[PDB]
C-alpha cells in the first residue's frame, strides 16, 4: 500500500502554498493523516494531523499559517499554508499517523483501587472507587481520583516527500546536451544545464535502461540556476549498434525532451 | 528541539546507541518513537511505543527508555544503517508530535575505496550554443571526504568552477560531480584541462583536450 | 478449677460483631467477684437473674458470646430489641436468661485515622434468628437487576467496615462485648458459684 502526493513545486512569496495527498490500498476512514517537513539542514518539524473522526491537531507554533481539509470519496486529503516564506522551503510528506489519548486512574498514596468487597479493581464504575486504608466496606470514605494522560503518537507508514522551492524566479527549462564517450565499458551522458527549480527526471530509453544508469546530484550554479548530469555505463561494442537516448523531464517548466548520445 | 547528539560513530559488526533528552511532557510521557532517515529515500518507522518494532522491521534495533531520557540501541552494525536518526513523541496532545535535533550516524571500518573519475568536454552541441561545460563526475569512494581541482595546461584554474557536496550509492559509497563552465574562447584556447581529485591523500585525474 | 472469666473478659482481642465468638463454659466455679469488683464496665445488665445473686447459682451449661460493636450499639444487646447488629449480626431472644456486660474498648480498638478491621453485616435479606451467626459474604442484591454473584451497582458486598477512630464521641468509640448466656437443663449442673 502506499501515499501519493502532489501539488505545486514552485510558489511565490507571500502566496498561499496548496497541497494534496492520495492513498492507495487503503483510504480516508481506517487511519488518520499526518504532514511533515523538512527544510534541509534543519530538523523535521511536524504540521497537522487530521483524523478518521474528521477534526485536526496542529503545531502550536506554527498553527497560526496552517490548514487541514479532507474528502473521502476521492481518497483525498489536502494541506494550505498562508505568507509562505523561503524557511519553508523544504520537503512536505504525507503520513499515515497512529494516535490515541489514554487515561490513567491511579489514587493518591493512601488509598486503592478496589469494590466494597475489597478486590482490586481497575475500572471506572459499578461501585468502584479509591477506598481509604484498611477498609472494607460499601459506605467507608472514598476521596478524589487522580487522573493522569499519556499521548501515543508514531508514523506507521511514509509518502515519498513533495519538494516545494519558495523563489520569485521564474520555472526555466532546462538546455539538455549529449555527452558522448581496460575493461570493455564505454561512457554516456546528459548534461542538463541552467533550470530552475529542482526536481529533474531522467529516464534512459524511457525506462528501458536500468543497471548502469548513475545519475547524480545536481549543483547550484552562482547563477541561481541548477544543473546536474546523467551518466550511463555501456559496453563499448554496442555504440552506434543501439542507439541512446536520454528522456529528461522537467514538468515545471513543462518540458520533456529526449536526446540521443551521437557517436 | 528534543535535544540529541549532533553525531555518533560505531564499527561494523559492533554496538551503539543514541540519547534523546526531552522533558516531563514530552518524552516523559513514553511512546517514543524514532525514525531512520537514509537519504536520497524517504524515511523509515524504526520504533514505535518506546520499544516496539513497526512492521517489517529488523530486529537489530531496538528502543529503551529512563524517564525524560530515550535511546535507540543497535548492534551488528551495517553499511546500509548510515544515515540520520530522529526520535518523537507527543506533547500535551495525541496531535502535536515533536522531533528531535537528528543525529548523524558514521558506520567506521568500511572498505576506503578510491574514486572512479569521468571527465566530458564540452559537447559540440553546447559549444554551438556559445557555452563551455567540462563535467567531472564521481562515482564509488569511501569516505566522503574528497577535494577537486581544475588545471588549464597543467596550470590551476580558480574562476567557473562549482562542485557538489557528496551524496550515497546504492552500495553506502559516496558519489560526487564537479563543473568547469568556461567561454569557448577560453577552452578553445588551451590544450589541456585536467580534473584532479583529491580522496584521503590519493590523487586520481583525468585530462581532456579540445579537438575538431 | 475456676472458670475462664479472664480469658474472655480479659482477652486481648474479639471478633467482627458479624462473627462473634462463643466459648464453652463448663464443669467450673464462676466467681463472679472480678466483674463485681472491675469497675470499669459500662454496662452491665441481667436478664431472667437477680445480677447480684450470683455466686449462689447453679447452671447446668454456660456460653460467653464475645464479639465488638459501637456504643450506640450496645443498648440493642438486649431481648426484643431491634437495628442493625439486632437483626443482622446477633440476636438475643425474648426469653433470654443470662447477663450482658460490655465496656469501652477505645485505647485498643482505634487507630489514628480509622481503625477498620471490625466489621459489621449491613445488607441481609432477613432477619437473624436467635443465637445465630451469619458469616457469608454472598452479594447481597439491593436493587431490583440480579446480581448473580457479581459486585456492581446495586450489587452490594454486605459486609461493612467500623470507622472506629480515637478521636471520636464515646458512643461512636468501640465496645467490648461479652453475654453469658445461661442453660438450665435437665441434666446435671456443671457450673455453680462459690456458694450454693
Ligand atoms: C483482667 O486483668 C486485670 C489486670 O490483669 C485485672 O485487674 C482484672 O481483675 C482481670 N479481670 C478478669 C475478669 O480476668
Amino acid at each position: 500500500v502506499q501515499l501519493r502526493e502532489s501539488g505545486p513545486s514552485l510558489v511565490k512569496p507571500s502566496q498561499t502554498l496548496s497541497l494534496t495527498c492520495t492513498a492507495s490500498g487503503f483510504s480516508l476512514s481506517d487511519k488518520a493523516v499526518g504532514w511533515v517537513r523538512q527544510a534541509p539542514g534543519k530538523a523535521l518539524e511536524w504540521l497537522g494531523s487530521i483524523d478518521t473522526g474528521g477534526n485536526t491537531g496542529y503545531n502550536p507554533g506554527l498553527k497560526s499559517r496552517l490548514s487541514i481539509t479532507k474528502d473521502n470519496s476521492k481518497s483525498q486529503v489536502s494541506l494550505s499554508v498562508s505568507s509562505v516564506t523561503t524557511e519553508d522551503s523544504a520537503t512536505y510528506y504525507c503520513t499515515t499517523v497512529h494516535q490515541r489519548t489514554s487515561e490513567k486512574r491511579s489514587c493518591p498514596g493512601g488509598s486503592s483501587r478496589r469494590y466494597p468487597s475489597g478486590a482490586s479493581c481497575d475500572v471506572s464504575g459499578g461501585a468502584c472507587a479509591c477506598y481509604v486504608s484498611n477498609c472494607r466496606g460499601v459506605l467507608c470514605p472514598t476521596l478524589n481520583e487522580i487522573v493522569a494522560y499519556t499521548y501515543e503518537w508514531h508514523v506507521d507508514a511514509w509518502g515519498q516527500g513533495l519538494l516545494v522551492t519558495v523563489s520569485s524566479a521564474s520555472t526555466k527549462g532546462p538546455s539538455v546536451f549529449p555527452l558522448a564517450p581496460s575493461g570493455g565499458t564505454a561512457a554516456l551522458g546528459c548534461l542538463v544545464k541552467d533550470y530552475f527549480p529542482e526536481p529533474v527526471t531522467v529516464s534512459w530509453n524511457s525506462g528501458a535502461l536500468t543497471s548502469g544508469v548513475h545519475t547524480f546530484p545536481a549543483v547550484l550554479q552562482s547563477s541561481g540556476l541548477y544543473s546536474l548530469s546523467s551518466v550511463v555505463t555501456v559496453p563499448s561494442s554496442s555504440l552506434g549498434t543501439q542507439t541512446y537516448i536520454c528522456n529528461v523531464n522537467h514538468k515545471p517548466s513543462n518540458t520533456k525532451v529526449d536526446k540521443k548520445v551521437e557517436p | 528541539v528534543l535535544n540529541q547528539p549532533s553525531s555518533v560513530s560505531g564499527s561494523l559488526g559492533q554496538r551503539v546507541s543514541i540519547t534523546c533528552s526531552g522533558s516531563s511532557s514530552n518524552v516523559g510521557n513514553g511512546y517514543v518513537s524514532w525514525y531512520q532517515l537514509i537519504p536520497g529515500s524517504a524515511p523509515r518507522t524504526l520504533i514505535y511505543g518506546d520499544t516496539s518494532r513497526a512492521s517489517g522491521v529488523p530486529d537489530r534495533f531496538s528502543g529503551s527508555r529512563s524517564g525524560n531520557t530515550a535511546t535507540l540501541t543497535i548492534s551488528s552494525l551495517q553499511a546500509e544503517d548510515e544515515a540520520d536518526y530522529f526520535c518523537a513523541s507527543a506533547e500535551d496532545s495525541s496531535s502535536n508530535a515533536v522531533f528531535g535535533s537528528g543525529t548523524t550516524l558514521t558506520v567506521l571500518g568500511q572498505p576506503k575505496a578510491a574514486p572512479s573519475v569521468t571527465l566530458f568536454p564540452p559537447s559540440s552541441e553546447e559549444l554551438q550554443a556559445n557555452k563551455a561545460t567540462l563535467v567531472c563526475l564521481i562515482s564509488d569512494f569511501y569516505p566522503g571526504a574528497v577535494t577537486v581541482a581544475w588545471k588549464a595546461d597543467s596550470s590551476p584554474v580558480k574562476a567557473g568552477v562549482e562542485t557538489t557536496t557528496p551524496s550515497k550509492q546504492s552500495n553506502n559509497k559516496y558519489a560526487a560531480s564537479s563543473y568547469l563552465s568556461l567561454t569557448p574562447e577560453q577552452w578553445k584556447s588551451h590544450r589541456s584541462y585536467s580534473c584532479q581529485v583529491t580522496h584521503e591523500g590519493s590523487t586520481v585525474e583525468k585530462t581532456v583536450a579540445p579537438t575538431e | 478449677n475456676l472458670c475462664p472469666f479472664g480469658e474472655v473478659f480479659n482477652a486481648t482481642r474479639f471478633a467482627s460483631v458479624y462473627a462473634w465468638n462463643r466459648k464453652r463454659i463448663s464443669n467450673c466455679v464462676a466467681d463472679y467477684s472480678v466483674l463485681y469488683n472491675s469497675a470499669s464496665f459500662s454496662t452491665f445488665k441481667c436478664y431472667g437473674v437477680s445480677p447480684t445473686k450470683l455466686n449462689d447459682l447453679c447452671f447446668t451449661n454456660v456460653y460467653a458470646d464475645s464479639f465488638v460493636i459501637r456504643g450506640d450499639e450496645v443498648r440493642q444487646i438486649a431481648p426484643g430489641q431491634t437495628g442493625k447488629i439486632a437483626d443482622y449480626n446477633y440476636k438475643l431472644p425474648d426469653d433470654f436468661t443470662g447477663c450482658v456486660i460490655a465496656w469501652n474498648s477505645n485505647n485498643l480498638d482505634s487507630k489514628v485515622g480509622g481503625n477498620y478491621n471490625y466489621l459489621y453485616r449491613l445488607f441481609r435479606k432477613s432477619n437473624l434468628k436467635p443465637f445465630e451467626r451469619d458469616i457469608s459474604t454472598e452479594i447481597y442484591q439491593a436493587g431490583s437487576t440480579p446480581c448473580n454473584g457479581v459486585e456492581g451497582f446495586n450489587c452490594y458486598f454486605p459486609l461493612q467496615s467500623y470507622g472506629f477512630q480515637p478521636t471520636n464521641g464515646v458512643g461512636y468509640q468501640p465496645y467490648r462485648v461479652v453475654v453469658l448466656s445461661f442453660e438450665l437443663l435437665h441434666a446435671p449442673a456443671t457450673v455453680c458459684g462459690p456458694h450454693h
